[PDB]
């Protein structure tokens, strides 16, 4: 309570650069699988695009949404231009990481960990 | 005289604690705190808000004319709630003298850009986005400078461990420099050296 | 006299040629190329030994990692080391490169280019002493004169 | 003390050898396991007891300031000998 | 005049290592002819010669031998093969070659050096020197 | 089990799996992908090779410190290969040619080296032993190669038995001799098909999955005296996968029919080559006899794997022929190969 | 005090001869015949190379190369695991595991060097109070295999063994500065 403000009254004039951030990266996803020759589908693309959005739906503050847009912004730049190659963008994908086991029984199988 | 302790005078003390008066009565609305040290280093210390109002002060005028940003640092203090301390280091070349103006931030409360005072900053306050996590308004680029590309993380900050959460190496299986998570064959090796002893009293923090 | 003798002394010829021509490339990324250069210059002169440099990596033998291996160096040097045309070889020189080194264990360092590159002989020191990346120079050379490449494709 | 072991592996000095189902003795083959022949403990063994007169000498290496810190050790046992931390030598009175 | 002289050299150069055999031992083998000074041989076969009228990179110089431990290096040469009695010599760390100021004998001191061992056998592969730490518990060899 | 064997990690590079193995075809296609699966999670992989030290590069990396020993090695000479095996748990079979040399047959392949290794590896004592047949691989077939796998798949059960036999169709990759040899019947300009391609079904497979299938089935409990079929989703006809590689590569397509015989012939003196060939009789055999309904076997959902599909992975291994013109073309234009059951 | 490397003292001074001599240093290059000329005198001098695997750099006893751990005149080892090599390697490229011998002595069962990771700064031999691991002039041990460089207690009691001669010579000559 009682805190200063980044680019945003509220969370819904935050939402709206969300969408506008959305929107440009659905826009580019085209131009990027083509101008460095990805091997993927424009699909999955922007399937990636709403999992890294959905990734951080649960917030609430507006500051750090505002912050999370900036930083969609420049990874939004360096995909506009070519200052990151084929391996910084399938790096999203996680191409080579088997599933983290997200039951119990696998992990007791294999490590002491939670 | 004695020789193996470094020689002392008192002229630049008192040269510097008269200019700290002067900018304390001349700049009320922003100053905190002005002090010297032992060594005479003069050391401002600044709400965020009068930075550029400062910066510009001791830039321009003439009897301080702090016209060359020497450094722009960052100090990560996570106790402090207003963790990072963000340092100015200037000189003046027409006194032959230094100052240091000071501020604090944290992750959620960004300060003003000083690229219409001092160009030089553009490059440090891009490197203190990205080392830190302070974002810095009215910046043109404000994009890294130093991490890679494709990298989350802030490391300079004192939470973030010195070997990562990501490592680097060549896969056949699909011809790239894939970024698999961090195993190391040998673990850093912390070093508990701190002495149970007062080796100051001078600095003795009481209960 | 023999087809495999004649197919041995072939190779020997083979191995000759790009021994005493193998040509590395301009890369040189921290303190370790400043050796790399005095080895170039007059007391430990490579062009004595036909190794000279050239700027581009397909008009190149060999590659020299001459300092740090970042992570956002890495994908370029797998790139220069794929545009390099094959028989290609790799040295790695000074600690920070056979192994992470001083910055071992740090966010920004791979841990050796052994993981991006294949590297076919290891040169130590920080710096190694010029005169001691020409040893290992030398030493690659001796790896190349026992290749015995065709030796086994005439017995497969 | 380079007495093998029934697998054809020499023993070290730290008494190390792999076992036979150690997968790890691969890294030995078209290879070996460099160990060093001169094991201290038989060698300073191989050294005599220098008697002196006093109950209480001090000892360095030999060069003084290339051998180890300056040490005294007390003589006054007589069922066993002085010793060293540094080096191993011994020492006796009469 | 001095032209003269200079080719007298080059012919004292070209005739003071035997004959043509030895000559071309020794050009095709170090590209070099400048005749020195003998200041002793090694146990393998390694010359060490010496000239100071040359300046201060080659006032000293070696011609190594053709087999030091069955390797033929009559081609095949590395400075690997200078051993720690005249390596301080020939890095100019002395005045003081070792058949004047020898070094001192002790018993753990190898005889024989060895030239570096990189992809030969016998050379160096690590491993733990430690032992076992947590033991295992054997169950007994009956049953109930 | 052996301390030094137990799992310890969080799965990945630097830790270790206790999948001690020694990989006899790794200087391949194949075994590459094999040995990097081994490396990627942590395990020691003995390599043997007889080729020279450069071809061996690129196994070179991927493992770390130690857990990749290489071994010269002679099909010839025994006591080569339990020096290899001496040290293992598992065991894995990759040698096969496409073509016979002057030193080495089909049967000195296929059978008599899978043997060797087999009596070495029960002597040794060691749990496991992967052997990888073919799919259409039967003692009543027209090809040398695969007769002389299906007496090695015989005689490799007979002598060590609780061996495990994978059998892979038609495998496509980077550097495969599949795909690529189709595209490469460009420089030529057209492409012959018996019947025109018809009458012909292929169901291939990508390499990463029967590289994770090898990889589990040496960890799995069961699969211990069982065959596989690493066949991939998706048969295709022919003439249609032909089609939708030469969409993929943007060519052309000039199809022809051409009787066996002929075709045949051609292979011959194609093989007339003391390099690598390029067409021979049993490739044109191998290419030419469809692939058998694996109705009757697990496959790779029954050991861990999803069959990625060729339409998801080809324009990674196609796109080396495009030219300028379409290389900077996408895998949605390429109207994908018409299917069949059968 | 300072002073102007590219400041004419004043202009204004020109007759038809200085303009000949300008136009003789245009039209003829003679700024470059000199040039020429030096380059043409280092032709005929002596070259500063030498046959490097018969003649070689001067070294001092100073250089610091390949590791060593050495032994008193006795043979017996000299190192106690006093564990502070490891303290200052500011590249934590030692490991010592320590325990006493069967004889009752202070001494190791490990000693590694990472020398991918070394920076051959010679604080170690400058921290040991015995003189026992120290850093001699071998820099010609370059390797074909990473894990050849990552040494134990044997491969630097051999290096000892071997490097005893020239080390013990190099101690000699730089203690009394040390
Ligand atoms: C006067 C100077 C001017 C000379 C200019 C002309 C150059 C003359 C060159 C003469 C030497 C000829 C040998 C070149 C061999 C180069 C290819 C090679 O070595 O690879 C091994 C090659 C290929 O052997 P391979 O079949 O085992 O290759 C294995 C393939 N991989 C890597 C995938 C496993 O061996 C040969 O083919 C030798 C016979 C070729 C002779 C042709 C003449
Ligand atoms: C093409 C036509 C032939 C071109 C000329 C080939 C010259 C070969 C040659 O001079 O090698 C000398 C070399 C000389 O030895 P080397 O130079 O390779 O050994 C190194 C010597 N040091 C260290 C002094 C530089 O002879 C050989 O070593 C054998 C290789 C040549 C065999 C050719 C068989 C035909
Ligand atoms: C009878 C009456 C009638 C008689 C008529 C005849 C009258 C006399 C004529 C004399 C004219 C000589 C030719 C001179 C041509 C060059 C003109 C010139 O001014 O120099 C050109 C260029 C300029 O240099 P700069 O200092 O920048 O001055 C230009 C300012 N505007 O400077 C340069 O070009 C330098 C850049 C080129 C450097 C290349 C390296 C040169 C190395 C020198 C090698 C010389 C060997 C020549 C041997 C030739 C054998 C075939
Ligand atoms: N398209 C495919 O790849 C398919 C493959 N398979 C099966 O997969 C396995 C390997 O496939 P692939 O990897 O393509 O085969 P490759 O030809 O790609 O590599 C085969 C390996 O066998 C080794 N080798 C061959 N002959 C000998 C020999 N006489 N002595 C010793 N080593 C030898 C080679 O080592 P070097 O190079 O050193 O000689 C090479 O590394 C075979 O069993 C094959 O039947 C089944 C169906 C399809
Ligand atoms: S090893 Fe040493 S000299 Fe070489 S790049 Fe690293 S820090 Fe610089
Ligand atoms: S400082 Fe010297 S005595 Fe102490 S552990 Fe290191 S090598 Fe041994
Ligand atoms: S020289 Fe320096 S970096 Fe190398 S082992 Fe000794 S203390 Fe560590
Ligand atoms: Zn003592």
């Amino acid at each position: 309570t009682s805190v200063k403000p980044i680019f945003s009254r509220d969370l819904n004039e935050a939402k709206r650069r969300v969408r506008e951030l959305y929107r440009a990266w659905y826009r580019e996803v085209p131009n990027t699988v083509h101008l460095m020759q990805l091997d993927i589908t424009v699909k999955q693309g922007r399937d990636k695009v709403r999992e890294m959005f959905m990734k951080n739906a649960h917030v609430t503050d507006p500051r750090v949404v505002d912050l999370l847009v900036i930083k969609g912004k420049m990874e939004l730049q360096e995909t506009i231009k070519v200052w990151k190659q084929r391996t910084h963008v399938m790096r999203f994908f996680h191409e080579t990481e088997t599933p983290r086991p997200k039951d119990f029984l696998s992990k007791f199988y294999m490590g002491h960990d939670p | 005289k004695r020789p193996t302790v470094r020689p002392r005078s008192d002229v630049t003390h008192k040269q510097l604690s008269a200019f700290g008066e002067y900018v304390a009565e001349i700049l009320p609305k922003y100053v905190q705190q002005v002090q010297v040290s032992c060594l005479d280093e003069l050391e401002i210390c600044i709400h965020p808000d009068g930075v550029i109002p400062t910066l510009t002060f001791l830039r321009d005028h003439t009897n301080a004319q702090f016209k060359s940003l020497a450094d722009l640092t960052a100090v990560d203090v996570p106790t402090r709630q207003n963790r990072f301390e963000i340092v100015y280091n200037l000189l003046s070349l027409r006194f032959n003298s230094r100052i240091r103006v000071k501020t604090y931030a944290d992750e959620l409360t960004p300060i003003d850009s000083i690229v219409s005072v001092h160009i030089a900053a553009n490059w440090y306050e891009r490197e203190v986005w990205d080392m830190f996590g302070v974002f810095f308004f009215n910046h043109p680029d404000l994009r890294r400078i130093l991490t890679d590309y494709g990298f989350e993380g802030h490391p300079f900050r004192k939470d973030f461990p010195l070997t990562g959460y990501v490592e680097l190496r060549y896969d056949d299986e699909v011809k790239r420099v894939v970024a698999e998570p961090v195993e190391l064959a040998q673990e850093f090796r912390k070093f508990d050296l701190n002495s149970p002893w007062e080796a100051f009293p001078a600095y003795r923090q009481p209960p | 006299s023999r087809a495999e003798y004649v197919v041995t002394k072939l190779d020997d010829l083979i191995n000759w040629a790009r021994r005493s021509s193998l040509w590395p490339m301009t890369f040189g990324l921290a303190c370790c190329a400043v050796e790399m250069m005095h080895m170039a210059a007059p007391r430990y002169d490579m062009d004595r030994f036909g190794v000279v440099f050239r700027a581009s990596p397909r008009q190149a033998d060999v590659m020299i990692v001459a300092g740090t291996l970042t992570n956002k160096m890495a994908p370029a040097l797998r790139k220069v080391y794929d545009q390099m045309p094959e028989p290609r070889y790799v040295v790695s020189m000074g600690s920070c490169a056979n192994g992470g080194g001083y910055y071992h264990y740090s966010y920004s360092v791979v841990r050796g280019c052994d993981r991006i590159v294949p590297v076919d002989i290891y040169v130590p020191g920080c710096p190694p002493t010029a005169e001691a990346l020409l040893y290992g120079i030398l030493q690659l050379q001796r790896k190349i004169k026992r290749e015995q490449k065709l030796k086994i494709w005439y017995r497969r | 003390g380079v007495q093998v072991s029934p697998s054809g592996e020499k023993i070290t000095h730290t008494g190390q050898v792999y076992d036979e189902k150690d997968y790890r003795r691969v890294r030995f083959v078209d290879r070996q396991k460099e160990v060093n022949e001169n094991f201290a403990i038989d060698l300073i063994a191989q050294q005599p007891v220098n008697e002196v007169e006093h109950r209480i000498i001090a000892c360095d290496g030999g060069g003084g300031a290339l051998g180890h810190p300056k040490v005294y050790i007390n003589l006054d046992k007589e069922t066993k000998t002085g010793t060293c931390g540094y080096c191993g030598l011994q020492f006796k009175q009469h | 005049m001095e032209l003269v002289e200079v080719l007298k050299r080059g012919v004292q150069q070209v005739t003071g290592h035997g004959g043509l055999r030895g000559l071309l031992r020794v050009f095709f083998r170090a590209n070099d002819i400048r005749i020195g000074t003998l200041v002793g041989e090694d146990k393998y076969g390694n010359k060490y010669y010496e000239d100071n009228k040359q300046f201060f990179g080659r006032h000293r110089w070696v011609i190594y031998t053709t087999e030091m431990n069955g390797k033929n290096t009559f081609w095949d040469v590395d400075g690997s093969m200078v051993p720690p009695e005249w390596h301080r010599w020939l890095h100019c760390m002395t005045d003081d070659p070792p058949t004047t100021n020898p070094p001192t004998a002790r018993k753990f001191i190898w005889t024989n050096h060895k030239f570096n061992v990189s992809a030969t056998p016998e050379q160096y592969v690590p491993y733990s020197t430690t032992r076992k730490k947590i033991h295992e518990w054997v169950p007994p060899s009956t049953p109930y | 089990l052996h301390h030094a064997v137990i799992p310890h990690g969080k799965g990945g590079r630097s830790s270790v799996s206790g999948v001690v193995a020694t990989v006899f075809g790794a200087t391949g296609f194949l075994g590459r992908y094999v040995v990097n699966h081994l490396g990627r999670m942590g395990s020691q992989v003995i390599i043997p090779y007889r080729c020279d030290v450069y071809d061996i590069m690129h196994l070179r990396l991927m493992g770390d410190l130690g857990q990749l020993t290489f071994l010269e090695w002679d099909a010839r000479d025994k006591d080569s290969i339990r020096k290899a095996v001496q040290h293992s748990n598992v065991v894995i079979n990759l040698i096969g040619r496409e073509w016979e040399t002057r030193n080495f047959d089909f049967e000195d392949v296929f059978v008599n080296i899978p043997r060797a290794i087999a009596q070495a590896s029960k002597e040794a004592g060691v749990e496991r032993f992967i052997h990888v047949s073919h799919l259409n691989a039967s003692m009543k077939s027209s090809s040398k190669s695969l007769r002389s796998k299906a007496v090695g798949e015989k005689e490799v059960r007979s002598v060590f038995p609780e061996a495990i036999i994978i059998r892979p169709s038609d495998i496509f990759g980077r550097e495969d001799r599949f795909l690529n040899h189709f595209a490469n019947y460009r420089w030529f300009l057209a492409v012959p098909l018996v019947s025109l391609g018809f009458k012909t079904v292929k169901q291939p497979v990508y390499v990463a999955d029967v590289s994770k299938g090898i990889v589990n089935a040496t960890k799995d409990p069961d699969a211990v005296g069982k065959t596989f079929a690493f066949t991939g989703p998706n048969r295709y006809l022919l003439f249609h996968l032909v089609k939708y590689i030469f969409g993929m590569t943007h060519r052309t397509f000039i199809p022809y029919p051409l009787p066996l015989f002929v075709y045949s012939w051609i292979g011959k003196l194609f093989g007339l080559s003391p390099f690598e060939p390029w067409t021979t009789k049993d490739k044109v055999e191998r290419i030419h006899i469809s692939d058998v309904m694996p109705t009757d076997l697990p496959g790779l959902e029954d050991l861990g794997v999803q069959p990625t599909p060729l339409e998801l992975k080809s324009i990674e291994v196609l796109r080396r022929h495009r030219t300028y013109r379409w290389l900077s073309s996408e895998i949605e234009e390429t109207k994908p190969a018409k299917t069949v059951n059968y | 005090t300072y002073k102007y490397v590219n400041k004419k003292e004043q202009e204004s001074e020109v007759d038809m001869k200085s303009a000949t001599d300008n136009a003789a240093r245009i039209l003829m290059w003679t700024e470059l015949i000199r040039g020429l000329g030096m380059t043409l005198s280092y032709l005929f001098r002596e070259p500063a190379t030498i046959n490097y695997p018969f003649e070689k750099g001067p070294l001092s006893p100073r250089f610091r190369g390949e590791h060593a751990l050495r032994r008193y005149p006795s043979g017996e080892e000299r190192c106690i695991a006093c564990k502070l090599c490891e303290a200052i390697c500011p590249a934590q490229a030692i490991t010592i595991e320590a325990e006493p011998r069967a004889d009752g002595s202070r001494r190791t069962t490990r000693y590694d060097i990472d020398m991918t990771k070394c920076i051959y700064c010679g604080f170690c031999q400058e921290a040991c109070p015995v003189d026992a691991i120290v850093e001699g002039p071998n820099f010609e041990f370059s390797t074909e295999t990473h894990e050849e460089l990552l040494y134990n207690k044997e491969k630097l009691l051999n290096n000892g063994d071997k490097w005893e001669a020239e080390i013990a010579a190099n101690i000699q000559a730089d203690y009394l500065y040390r």
